[PDB]
């Protein structure tokens, strides 16, 4: 647990649940874990994270234009967000 | 151990100090002695950066390196076995102590007059330990006709 | 007549190793001028002979010429061009006007080539990685010389950094310092887009790379030529073309004597001294 | 903000026509820098753009580069190189040393290019034949600028006059002033062999021929560029390479401060003022 | 006309504090030129006004004038005079020749005044005694700037060091750094 906490706060995790963690005389086993990391800490942890990816929420596939907007958001300090529910709508 | 032959036709010396007239007299003596090479390989002057001083080899013009430090001069010229020390009385003791840390130097000539006797005795003791021959302070030096001349010994050409 | 007979000795007060005027043919660092033109070196090869006493490879001479071309002028607003224009409008002289402009070349104006070369060479030779170099410059209160543009950024490249960079990539055998500077540029553009490698930064690092990666120089020679100011010479020779152009432009336009308007000067004299 | 709204009028105090720094790309006299490199003009084409605002033909740019190459240096004994070496040995600076050397460029040193161009152009335009020109210069107590060599003569050619003359003959469309100067040289070498066309004379007349025989200039433009000192600029830019080389040479040789020997100075002070 | 009405704001790109050309009378650092001549300051007082924006005492202005007098020339052999002569013999120009000579002024030629002032001030302000200063310069491989003459020595004084030293002794209120340098 102590070491896990050091893992939690060195890689700038904000949520880290390893359940269930099965421990037997042979050792410890991480069957499952859900983790949310603080993305803005990339400039501190890019060496430790490597090429870390952040999956979108399970559902409709991301549009190429939506991924374009996400790519635009990293171009500068501006905030550039776009999300779709039904492109067949008239209110834009 | 202190050697029997101090100077030969191949003796190379380092001159401590900026004594261009003395070095030129040395070179003129070497030339009229039909030496193959000048007897002065380098000069040491702590108050300047490393450079090259223009001297005369007969009528030809040659360059002799001047080093800020003893260490660089001895590094670049391992064939030097003599130091001619033109340091004043206030610097001669330290110059000679620093010189005797290089075993390549077997003969040191100290020109300065007025060194305190206790400092000279310390120099003598270290030279005896290291087997270094010292042509004692307050001297013009000495001359080996055909081979080598110390500083201003023998006057002009 | 005593010298001809070899009867007297007189030390020469001057030394020179770049040009031999005396003799039947002019010689540029051991190379006759006819051979200079036969071998088809241009300004770059002549500069190599006169500044480094080396027969540089053809791509090195071409790169030197390109560096002179890209630094030829940068408009009339900069300090040197401004001074040259002022002196030309004073009806003065070509040499006087160009010299008045050139005397501004130094730290704040025209010295970024030398400063960038020195900074990047020091960082590269110390063995620190680009991130360590960026951090070390940051905590020393120093901006990286040769990084940063007013308008141009990643996705909006300088386009004369691009020309020189493409040439250096295609023709240089090895560009270690350029690669190091490009890693530094990746970090700095991650901080903000316009922190790109400058023309000054690219020319400085590529000139260090040319000096120590073409076969003509040892490391000591290349370092000495950087230290004594060969890149200052590159900038000065390049920008002299633009300064002379500005002089001729002011003469052709028949611009009269300039006086700075009083409304642009803040007078803060003491009450009574 | 008032200027952006166009609410106020403020006359610009400066005019310029050679370089446009502002904007996305650097522009040399209406030509983008990328186009300058794509068209493969070198130093000569950039010089044509910056000094004359013209797109010169390729042979013109090549000839300009050749002129810069042959005037790059002429040894350390001349006045400008001497002053540059003195200033470098004073531990001074690249810009300061080069400028100290350049400030000697004028009438007696480095002005023979301009003087020869002007003299030969005046003679050619007045319509007098070469013999009349030689006689007119003789009875005015004036030596012909651009004629005369210390050692070299007919059957012992300058060999950098030869290089430039061969190039000009092969590539220029017409060389009327060069032909006139060659007739003058025939007369003067009939007087004595070493009265040949100088490098200064050849460069001056060939530059006038290039200006007024390539298609880029009208006669008035070519005359104006000769008048305002473009050939002075040619010599200054060419000899700057040699002066910078001399500065670097003195720095590399670590030459100390120079003092002129007293035995070379004649002191003729008054008895008591 | 918009500036006169105070309708627009335009920051001034230049700052100056030594001379006011505009106005009825020329002003040297807050002092009218007529007052400059009435107060009978000479080159030294004008230099004090233009370089330091101060009304210096009369002995200070006299000392500045004396310093200008003693450094006026030192013959044609030095680097700057040599370059000026070369440029003059090139038929060049007064400004060009003087400038060619002046561009040699720097470290090795003409910079000993600044170097000596800085060295002695640093030693004096560090609190070390003159013997410690001499030893510290010696083991740093540095010659003391402002010490040393080619021919002149004690009992053979420079005689323009003597003139300035006598003036400074008689007219300056306190000369601590001069006393320190004399011990050195
Ligand atoms: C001396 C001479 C130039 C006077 O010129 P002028 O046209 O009468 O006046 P100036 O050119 O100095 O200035 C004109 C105006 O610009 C103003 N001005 C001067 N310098 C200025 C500056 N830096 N910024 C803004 N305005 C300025 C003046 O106050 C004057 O204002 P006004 O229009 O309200 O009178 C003219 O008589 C002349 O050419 N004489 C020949 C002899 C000579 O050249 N003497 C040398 C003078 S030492
Ligand atoms: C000041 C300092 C340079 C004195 O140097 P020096 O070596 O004693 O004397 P110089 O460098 O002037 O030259 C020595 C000899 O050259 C001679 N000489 C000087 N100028 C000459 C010239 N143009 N032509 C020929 N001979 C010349 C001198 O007469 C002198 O002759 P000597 O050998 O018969 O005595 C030295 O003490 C020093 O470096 N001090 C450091 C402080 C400093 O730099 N002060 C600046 C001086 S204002």
């Amino acid at each position: 647990i102590s070491g896990l906490f050091n893992f939690y706060e060195d890689l700038y995790f904000t949520y880290l649940e390893i359940n269930p963690l099965v421990v037997t005389k042979d050792g410890v086993y991480v069957l499952d874990l859900a983790a949310k990391v603080d993305a803005t800490a990339d400039y501190i942890c890019k060496v430790k994270w490597g090429d870390i990816e952040f999956p979108p929420p399970f559902g409709r596939e991301a549009y190429p234009e939506e991924a374009y907007i996400a790519d635009l958001d990293a171009k500068s300090g501006a905030s550039l967000k776009l999300t779709l529910l039904n492109p067949k709508g008239r209110i834009w | 151990g202190k050697s029997t032959t101090l100077f030969s036709r191949h003796t190379k010396a380092i001159v401590w100090g900026m004594q261009t007239r003395a070095v030129q007299g040395m070179l003129d003596f070497d030339y009229v002695c039909s030496r193959d090479e000048p007897s002065v390989a380098a000069m040491v002057y702590p108050f300047t950066g490393d450079h090259k001083q223009k001297f005369y080899w007969g009528h030809k013009e040659i360059l002799i390196p001047v080093f800020k430090n003893m260490a660089d001069a001895m590094r670049k010229h391992p064939e030097v076995d003599v130091l001619i020390n033109f340091a004043s009385l206030r610097s001669a003791y330290d110059s000679t102590m620093e010189t005797m840390n290089y075993a390549q130097i077997r003969t040191i000539a100290i020109i300065a007059e007025g060194i305190p006797e206790a400092l000279t005795r310390k120099l003598i003791k270290k030279a005896d330990q290291k087997g270094v021959t010292i042509i004692g302070p307050a001297t013009v030096g000495g001359i080996k006709p055909g081979c080598f001349k110390i500083g201003n010994t023998g006057g002009m050409l | 007549w005593a010298r001809e007979l070899g009867l007297i000795r007189k030390p020469a007060s001057f030394m020179t190793s770049i040009c031999d005027e005396r003799g039947q043919e002019l010689i540029y660092a051991g190379m006759p001028i006819t051979e200079v033109f036969k071998e088809e070196m241009g300004i770059g090869g002549v500069l190599g002979l006169l500044w480094f006493q080396k027969r540089l490879p053809k791509y090195s001479c071409q790169f030197i010429e390109m560096c002179l071309m890209v630094t030829a002028d940068h408009g009339p607003a900069v300090s040197g061009a401004h001074n040259t224009i002022i002196c030309a409008r004073a009806g003065k002289d070509l040499v006087s006007s160009l010299t008045s402009g050139l005397l501004t070349i130094g730290d704040r104006f025209g010295g970024a080539l030398d400063a960038a070369a020195k900074m990047f060479s020091k960082a590269f030779d110390s063995g620190i990685i680009p991130m360590e170099f960026v951090n070390k410059m940051k905590k020393e209160g120093k901006l990286i010389m040769g990084i940063g543009h007013r308008v141009k950024s990643i996705n909006n490249p300088d386009m004369r950094v691009q020309i020189l960079k493409d040439y250096v990539r295609q023709h240089f055998p090895a560009t270690p310092l350029l690669d190091y500077a490009l890693e530094v540029e990746k970090i700095t553009t991650s901080k903000k887009p316009n922190l790109i490698l400058n023309v000054a930064g690219l020319i400085g690092v590529a000139f260090v790379d040319m000096l120590r990666n073409c076969g003509s120089f040892t490391r000591e020679e290349a370092d000495e030529y950087i230290d004594i100011g060969a890149l200052n010479g590159i900038f000065v020779l390049g920008r002299s073309m633009g300064f002379i152009g500005h002089y001729l432009d002011q003469k052709r336009l028949k611009q009269g004597l300039y006086r700075h308007p009083w409304d642009d000067i803040s007078y803060v004299l003491p009450e009574h001294m």
